[PDB]
RNA sequence: CCGAGCCUGGUGAUAGCUGGUUGUCCAAGAUAGAAUCUUAGUUCAACUUUAAAUUUGCCCACAGAACCAAAUCCCCUUGUAAAUUUAACUGUUAGUCCAAAGAGGAACAGCUCUUUGGACACUAGGAAAAAACCUUGUAGAGAGAGUAAAAAAUUUAACACCCAUAGUAGGCCUAAAAGCAGCCACCAAUUAAGAAAGCGUUCAAGCUCAACACAAAAAUCCCAAACAUAUA
RNA sequence: GUACCCUAACCGUGCAAAGGUAGCAUAAUCACUUGUUCCUUAAAUAGGGACCUGUAUGAAUGGCUCCACGAGGGUUCAGCUG
RNA sequence: ACCUCGGAGCAGAACCCAACCUCCGAGCAGUACAUGCUAAGACUUCACCAGUCAAAGCGAACCUCAAUUGAUCCAAUAACUUGACCAACGGAACAAGUUACCCUAGGGAUAACAGCGCAAUCCUAUUCUAGAGUCCAUAUCAACAAUAGGGUUUACGACCUCGAUGUUGGAUCAGGACAUCCCGAUGGUGCAGCCGCUAUUAAAGGUUCGUUUGUUCAACGAUUAAAGUCCUACGUGAUCUGAGUUCAGACCGGAGUAAUCCAGGUCGGUUUCUAUCUACUUUAUUCCUCCCUGUACGAAAGGACAAGAGAAAUAAGG
RNA sequence: AGAGUGUAGCUUAAAAGCACCCAACUUACACUUAGGAGAUUCAAUUGACGCUCUGA
RNA sequence: GUUAAUGUAGCUUAAAUUAUCAAAGCAAGGCACUGAAAAUGCCUAGAUGAGCCUCACAGCUCCAUUAACACCA
């Protein structure tokens, strides 16, 4: 029959190849996701279609912070077909309340916390 | 008795039983007798199927007339036709109970031992009638040595160690990767692509 | 030819899990042969049934069997084990929350 | 429950067998099944017998699956057990053999006779 | 084609181009990072 | 049609895309081992 | 799915392939006594334990 | 117009059966089952709708669920916003294909029957056309923009040249079977040629070889046109 | 059981009220059956005449001949006529 | 054949889960006579009805078995209680056959015809050398099997159609496929010649008349260069026919108590349309005779090709 | 002569627990119930009585 | 093809467990001999695979066979 998925714990066990490849650092790492659903949940079971519900993801392009913690990272593995997960990395800090109006997400998954509108 | 053995279309007392068509003793890989005990060359089975008794009597006459038995001798490595396979009367609606059991017939997987062979030869005095009896039977098979069996599986190991390919069938079903157990079966996590049905790719890393 | 075998599911097994708080009389899992074995605080209906007897909590542990010896059947399949042998079952214990009962001041006479 | 690590620890028919020729196949030498007639007129001397030789092989660990008597002869009657033994090695079979000689009390006669 | 194309024992036959590759591969990379950064 | 059939199955199309994604590929040496002494 | 068992199991050490030639328990009370010192022995499943839980003295005593 | 006239009346007979059921706009909304002179139907459940009350619902982690495979159940966190109860009822209970596990049949069916999950009866883009495969769902205007799925690849069979004496028709068995009807032995000459590996003789003889030497076929008419070479 | 140019009454304990007789017969008569053979035709699953395993023929459910008769159903000679 | 209940498999691990699916069973028996009364909490055969389990308490003492069953109706009994193979087992009431004299409402939810799916059956082609063919696998045929293809058959399925898609053969006029029966061109032969047999290629042309039968088939008569296999809604009934097959009447044999039926035979039995639209309405083969010559070939018996000439026949055009 | 050493039969028992013996029910074994015999090799962790082995 | 019954000594009838008896053949006896009549024996895997009990003995299991049924165009 086709039932749900478990996926073993060695797919997610991240090579030192894998640190080279992707900029991430295994000590350290990131704590905020950038998810964004890139595939339809239609023709998918119910169980991923409702996940995405939980998520937020219900808009394709669509980016949504989520946490780095292994009970969200549980329901991103269910549906890490129809999603793209990115870190959001901080170059500047996360913005005081005097920079809150004026952020910006690039696409390279980065929170500019001060978004002017003029070249460099 | 270095021929192969009479080969009885039934056992002496018959199932009485209809046995529902277990399917599944013709695809995957096979556990049972697939490495050589007490004989050098064989038949490969390189796919599925069922042997009726018309199959044993092709591979037992014609093994048995070209053959030195001063030299060579055989055995069998498949039962004896064991399983029962009912036909329903010809000219019949659909339903109504189960057909009668009409014959006989022996599973035998991909990568089983069909016959052996041995003695004082070499494969080249035994892949004449061997690689005739292979395209015989009801599935792809092969006329393998002991040098030829192991070479053929070294090099499929030597095929999964070189592949530039960075997807394989292996690690894109069992993680799920683009949601791709929708399409597979759950078999396909052991069979890892190389089995479709009754049939073996043994070309498919 | 093959007449009979319409016979619905008789919808037994465990109604009450690992860890669930069981009030006393609640059945805790119907069955059909010896699956599981009453422990601490659950008791055997003629049917087979496990009820709680006590408030609590449910456990499932192993533990050894050793049946009665007027039961026959068992005490000849105990004595044909080799000597080092130890025979276990699946137990159902009710871990009793709460007291029986307090002392309760009624009146200074 | 199969998916646990206690998965078959209650199992047990693994425990209990629940269901003959001479057997020297390659060094491991051994009998098949043996009988050993006593006969003598004493009826206090012939059961009394057919129990050491049983006491015997239970403290050497040899198979008796029966120890029954075939009936009398009136001559007077001749009394007259067959004690069933399975198995012995190639040290085993003369010791086992001369103690039954070495215990003999009063005038009865062994046998090692065999099935049927 | 017998009978309903895409449906039955006997199918047309659809084939894959050098579109349906890259488009499949493009995606299975889109899944090696998802996995990259679900391990940390 | 049955999960083991005579005929070869036709297969699901996102099945026959990751039969032709995954195939094997050969490791080509960058010179021609018969053009090497 | 199966998982592997985390210490050794239950009778395991005892198991041989000749069950006629291993020496049995031939009565009630010889089980109960192995029976009562395995359950006090601590294991790694979950049990009822868990939930629910000098020369011249010789001389003199032989002399008399 | 006679298997029982015709007319009026009961009579607006009855019909689980067919047909029909008329302004505008929005919203929620699809498939467990059980009983039944019942399977063309209905009642109850399930699902659905509204209103109301409350507090948990879904997702889930360790631990846990029996002896003779994929998964599920249970389940705090966490992500989330729903669920249960109460009140009032209608309608759907004649499904299809695909993927998966099986059963029946021929390991036939666009076949039949269950289960898990999709999609369809709902829009759009694609697979030529196309209910069911793939992409995609929440609505409007625009002579903006980035994308998703998305175009079938293959073309295959040459091959040696030279040379051949001899113990002996090896014995046996056979009319005789000589290298070759059969069995046993299978040594031995010259540098090198098997007591013969294919043909051939009633049996012989002759020829060689081993040995030196140097995939496709059916019925109105094939079916885009075409194109190997300008930088992903 | 036995007939022996395949032809001896030459024996037949089971029972039923009685056990199909005369005649006719491949019939308008289940199938077998275009039954076996002759005449008819160059050619006959048609038509006519004889033989009976007609095991579902048959005596007012009437049996069998024959004279007449028929917009009845088949077959045929000769003539004739698009 | 079946209809209710239960155990096991499908349904491998919570529950559930169909089938004219596969296998076993049940409609009781035995022992008690506190097999007394009460009552928390639960289970539940996917509803309901029924079914289960049960602590405490009172009272005493110091049920087994998987199924082993049956609602309501108020009466039979003084009461307690008891009563259905109501087995079609959620149960009307104990009510049957038959309809071709049939009628109505419907259904392509559902059959026959046709299409379609499918290819077991059928036909075909290659692979394999067993064996036949004196010897000799492959001139020719071909066992066990194998891999393909076709869509003639017998079937299966039930997807379009029951507010009608009308049928067997025949007539008429045919269109097409080639897997070629004849004519053409070649390779092999166990091909001397003559006859053949087999394969490659070729669809331009051709493919008869009769007796019996409704017959397609089949047998037979006489021929032919040959009297091809098929498909086209088993081609074509708004072109025709109606013998068979489906009616209303009727005998005969049989089945039935009869009404009536057989798929058994036989005699008889209404075939409707004025054309709106599409489409359309003047695109040379063969045989025999003679000659070559009774030559080649053959030991003979026999007996040709090619070239040449003439007679015909059909077809097309006049 | 040297080495290993040494609790009743066995003991990573510390005077223990199993093994063990007889009697009765058992054809007998088994079970059970009644009974039965048992040891730290002696001297201050140490030394010398006993056993096992390697030697002559 | 489905429902239905059937299975016998050398062959058939029967017996409601147990198995009876007329033919068949085996001799002897009367007759010159041969058929009959006697007087005697025999010939039954009760068509069977297992045994719940014990089974021609009675249900599954069955292999032959006997009748009806051999729809529906
Ligand atoms: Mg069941
Ligand atoms: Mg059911
Ligand atoms: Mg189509
Ligand atoms: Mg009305
Ligand atoms: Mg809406
Ligand atoms: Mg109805
Ligand atoms: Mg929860
Ligand atoms: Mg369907
Ligand atoms: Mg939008
Ligand atoms: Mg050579
Ligand atoms: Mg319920
Ligand atoms: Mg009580
Ligand atoms: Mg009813
Ligand atoms: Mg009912
Ligand atoms: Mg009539
Ligand atoms: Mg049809
Ligand atoms: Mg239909
Ligand atoms: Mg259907
Ligand atoms: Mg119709
Ligand atoms: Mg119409
Ligand atoms: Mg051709
Ligand atoms: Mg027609
Ligand atoms: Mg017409
Ligand atoms: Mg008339």
């Amino acid at each position: 029959k086709f039932t749900r998925s478990r996926i073993p714990e060695k797919v997610f066990q991240a090579s030192p190849e894998d640190h080279e490849k992707y900029g991430g650092d295994p000590q350290n790492p990131h704590k905020l996701h950038i998810v964004t659903r890139i595939k339809s949940t239609r023709r998918r079971p119910y169980w991923e279609k409702d996940i995405i519900k939980m998520l937020g993801l219900e808009k394709a392009h669509t980016p949504q912070v989520h946490k780095n913690i292994p009970s969200v990272n549980a329901k991103l593995k269910v549906v890490k077909h129809l999603i793209r997960i990115k870190p959001l990395k901080l170059p500047q800090g996360l913005p005081a309340e005097e920079n809150m109006s004026n952020t910006c997400l690039k696409s390279t998954g980065e929170l500019v916390v001060q978004w002017h509108l003029k070249p460099v | 008795k270095p021929k192969l053995r009479f080969i009885e279309r039934a056992p002496l007392v018959p199932k009485v039983r209809r046995e529902p068509k277990n399917l599944s003793d013709i695809r995957g890989p096979s556990t049972e007798a697939t490495e050589f005990t007490e004989g050098n060359f064989a038949i490969l089975a390189l796919g599925g199927g069922y042997l009726h008794w018309g199959h044993f009597e092709m591979m037992r006459l014609t093994i048995n007339r070209s053959m030195d038995p001063k030299n060579m001798f055989a055995i069998w490595r498949v039962p004896a036709p064991f399983k029962p396979i009912t036909r329903k009367s010809v000219g019949h609606r659909m339903g109504g109970g189960k057909g009668a059991i009409d014959h006989y017939v022996t599973p035998v997987k991909a990568g089983r031992l069909v016959v052996e062979m041995g003695g004082r030869c070499e494969f080249e005095e035994v892949q004449g009638f061997l690689d005739q009896v292979a395209h015989k039977l009801p599935f792809a098979a092969k006329a393998v040595s002991r040098g030829t069996l192991e070479k053929m599986r070294k090099d499929q190991e030597e095929r999964e160690r070189n592949n530039q390919n960075p997807w394989t069938f292996e690690r894109i079903a069992t993680a799920n990767m683009l949601g791709i157990r929708k399409v597979l079966s759950p078999y396909d996590l052991t069979h890892k692509g190389k089995y479709w049905g009754k049939f073996y790719m043994p070309k498919r890393v | 030819k093959n007449l009979g075998g319409k016979s619905s599911g008789r919808r037994q097994g465990i109604k009450k899990m690992e860890g669930h708080y069981v009030h006393a009389g609640n059945i805790i899992a119907t069955q059909r042969h010896f699956r599981w074995h009453p422990g601490a605080h659950v008791g055997v209906g003629k049917n087979k049934c496990l009820y709680a007897l006590e408030e609590g909590i449910v456990r499932y542990t192993k533990e050894v069997y050793v049946p009665h010896p007027r039961n026959t059947e068992a005490v000849d399949l105990i004595t044909r084990l080799p000597k080092g042998a130890v025979l276990y079952k699946t137990f159902v214990h009710v871990v009793p929350a709460k007291p029986e009962g307090t002392f309760k001041l009624v009146a200074m006479l | 429950y199969k998916t646990k690590p206690t998965h078959g620890i209650g199992k047990y028919k693994h425990l209990i067998k629940a269901e003959v020729r001479a057997i020297n196949l390659g060094t491991d030498y051994e009998y098949g099944v043996l009988n050993i007639h006593l006969t003598a007129y004493d009826m206090t001397l012939a059961e009394s017998y057919a129990q050491y030789v049983h006491n015997l092989c239970n403290s050497l660990s040899i198979k008796v699956e029966e120890s029954y008597a075939m009936p009398t002869k009136t001559i007077l009657t001749t009394h007259e057990r067959v004690v069933q033994i399975s198995g012995l090695s190639a040290t085993f079979a003369e010791i086992f053999l001369e103690i039954i000689q070495s215990s003999l009390p009063e005038g009865v006669r062994l046998s090692v006779k065999e099935h049927t | 084609i017998p009978g309903r194309q895409w449906i039955g024992k006997h199918r047309r036959p659809r084939f894959v181009s050098l579109r349906a590759k890259q488009n499949m591969i493009r995606r299975l990379e889109i899944e090696a990072e998802n996995h990259y950064w679900l391990s940390m | 049609s049955k999960a083991v059939t005579r005929h070869r199955r036709v297969m699901h199309f996102q099945r026959q895309k990751l039969m032709a994604v995954t195939e094997y590929i050969p490791p080509k040496p960058a010179i021609h081992p018969s053009c090497l002494p | 799915r199966r998982t592997p068992p985390l210490g050794p199991m239950p009778n395991s050490d005892i198991d041989l392939s000749n069950l006629e030639r291993l020496e049995k328990y031939r009565s009630f009370d010889r089980y109960r006594r192995r029976a009562e010192q395995e359950a006090q022995a601590p294991h790694w499943w979950r049990t009822y334990r868990e939930y629910f839980g000098r020369t011249q003295q010789l001389l003199e005593r032989k002399q008399a």
